[PDB]
RNA sequence: UGUACAACGGGGUAUUGUAAGCAGUAGAGUAGCCUUGUUGUUACGAUCUGCUGAGAUUAAGCCUUUGUUGUCUGAUUUGU
RNA sequence: GUGAACAGCCUCUAGUUGAUAGAAUAAUGUAGAUAAGGGAAGUCGGCAAAAUAGAUCCGUAACUUCGGGAUAAGGAUUGGCUCUAAGGGUCGG
């Protein structure tokens, strides 16, 4: 089976889990949970934002 | 018979005042230490250090704290015969964090 | 959903109560779909009848040219907000309501469809999917 | 602190006995007595406890190796680059 | 007197979203001193970077437990 | 102190801490809140609630007893921080 990765966070996604956004045009965006959802409802930018994956490489956190 | 005891305790205080009227919270937090030190040493006759009471409301009465640091002495009543023989006392301990310590015999002395 | 349509559908939640207004997706130059009815429309004391993705509805416009306007005819409903559960695990939504405008056989009266579809819709009318650009 | 050695080197400055030290132009006096009475009043140096020193000529190299070579404020730790640097802050922050 | 129970403490598990403190040739400018700038600096200064997916919270109806301390005989009635 | 403000909100001088208590936390309640997609399809009737609101700027209709209408309608901005400029009095030519 599959496992996604979230449009936001970044984060392992498994199947049933979270919910599957359609934009208005073609785009998909998928959640993992209700967290990383609303984030995106409120215009925010996984830049930043400390502890998604996009910002962790953003800032050279980890590696 | 019981013997004359003093101990150091940490108390989740967290724990029992969990959803409390915002109002009574505190003066449970004065129940709940009297029934946890009839708890150990079940002494029954409990009595509280007016420091620790500036310690259970130093917050305000929404805002009591999460763990106390306890100093309980079991002693013997005096005169005019009590139901009890025996006592209880509970008053404060200044220290840092209440976290991470264990319950601990301060022997006498 | 109604008749016209090729096979079944599986349940999904129902996300527009009559009298919902949402978008016409096709190139009739109408600005909207009103919803008075329901072609599957279970009937029950005081329950509003309920459409959902893939199901006929019969609408009428609010906004648009005047010919296209104040008259009922038959309509799909294509995107819905209301999100609902697929078979497969995953929950979805779309970004709002968008409806086209069909016959009683489900043939469009517009030739082209703005936006993408819910595969339920598809694979119920081919009329739709037809016409259609990118499904869900 | 092989390139701290390296830069402190290459910098030369060992600051003589009867200059002042905290001060920009490095104003040059005839005695040890001398600016050592006008660090006093200008800047605030003092000296504690006049009264026991041996070695209070040595006093004076111990302290102008803070700002002589490794270039270190006496308080902060604050290190500048030039003997500027931590010149400019002694009378910076006071 | 137990593979006993509890109060703490340890882990897991989560929630938030990066603590205090220190440090910083990061920082719009402004005010001082100069060798007057291929990166001149010194002070005041929202914010930013590093220690830092860090601190805090974690059962009150979560999971677990080789640790710390402690509890373990009061009352009443019942007969074919 | 905030602020236009004798508004609301917090504090000082003074004054109370007095209005039966404990234990729980079911239904029904009274007072108070929030709700996915829909948006009056409810109802005799938008009843109740919701939304709008301060300010500075821009813009502002039919009609009018020419005074209004008019905050009409309708758009944009609002923190914190460092700066810049403009705005005065007294005394000596
Ligand atoms: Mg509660
Ligand atoms: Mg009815
Ligand atoms: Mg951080
Ligand atoms: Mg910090
Ligand atoms: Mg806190
Ligand atoms: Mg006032
Ligand atoms: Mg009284
Ligand atoms: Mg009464
Ligand atoms: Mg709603
Ligand atoms: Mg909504
Ligand atoms: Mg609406
Ligand atoms: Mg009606
Ligand atoms: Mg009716
Ligand atoms: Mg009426
Ligand atoms: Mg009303
Ligand atoms: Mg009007
Ligand atoms: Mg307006
Ligand atoms: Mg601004
Ligand atoms: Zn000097
Ligand atoms: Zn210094």
């Amino acid at each position: 089976m599959k496992v996604e990765i979230d449009s936001f966070s970044g984060a392992k996604i498994y199947p049933g889990r979270g919910t599957l956004f359609v934009r208005g045009d073609s785009k998909i965006f998928r959640f993992q949970n209700s967290k990383s959802a609303s984030l995106f409802k409120q215009r925010k930018n996984p830049r930043r934002i400390a502890w998604t994956v996009l910002f962790r490489k953003h800032h050279k956190k980890g590696i | 018979l019981k013997d004359v005891v003093t101990r150091e305790y940490t108390i989740n205080l967290h724990k029992r005042l969990h959803g409390v009227s915002f109002k009574k919270r505190a003066p449970r937090a004065v129940k709940e230490i009297k029934k946890f030190a009839k708890l150990h040493m079940g002494t029954d006759d409990v009595r509280l250090a007016p420091e620790l009471n500036q310690a259970i409301w130093k917050r305000g009465v929404k805002g009591v704290e999460y763990r106390l640091r306890l100093r309980i002495s079991r002693k013997r009543n005096e005169e005019e015969d009590a139901k009890n023989p025996l006592f209880s006392y509970v008053e404060p301990v200044l220290v840092a964090s209440a976290k991470g310590l264990q319950t601990v015999v301060v022997e006498e002395d | 959903s109604g008749n016209g349509a090729q096979g079944t559908k599986f349940r999904i939640s129902l996300g527009l109560p009559v009298g919902a207004i949402m978008n016409c997706a096709d190139n009739s130059g109408a600005r909207n779909l009103y919803i008075i009815a329901v072609k599957g429309s279970g009937s029950r004391l005081n329950r509003l009848p309920a459409a959902s993705l893939g199901d006929m509805v019969m609408a009428t416009v609010k906004k648009g040219k005047p010919e296209l306007r104040k008259k009922v005819m038959p309509a799909i409903v294509v995107r819905q907000a209301k999100s609902w559960r697929r078979r497969d695990g995953v929950f979805l939504y779309f970004e709002d309501n968008a409806g086209v405008i069909a016959n009683p056989k489900g043939e469009m009266k517009g030739s082209a469809i703005t936006g993408p579809v819910g595969k339920e819709c598809a694979d119920l009318w081919p009329r739709v999917a037809s016409n259609s650009g990118v499904v869900v | 602190a092989e390139r701290v050695m390296q830069e402190k080197l290459r910098n030369r400055v060992d600051i003589p006995l009867e200059q002042c030290l905290f001060c920009e132009h490095n104003k040059h006096f005839k005695d040890v007595e001398e600016n050592l009475e006008h660090m006093f009043r200008t800047h605030g140096f003092y000296i504690p406890e006049q009264k026991y020193l041996v070695d209070k000529i040595g006093l004076v190299k111990y302290m102008s190796e803070k700002i002589g070579l490794g270039n270190i404020c006496i308080v902060c730790n604050y290190q500048g680059r030039t003997l500027t640097a931590v010149r400019q802050h002694m009378l910076a922050k006071r």
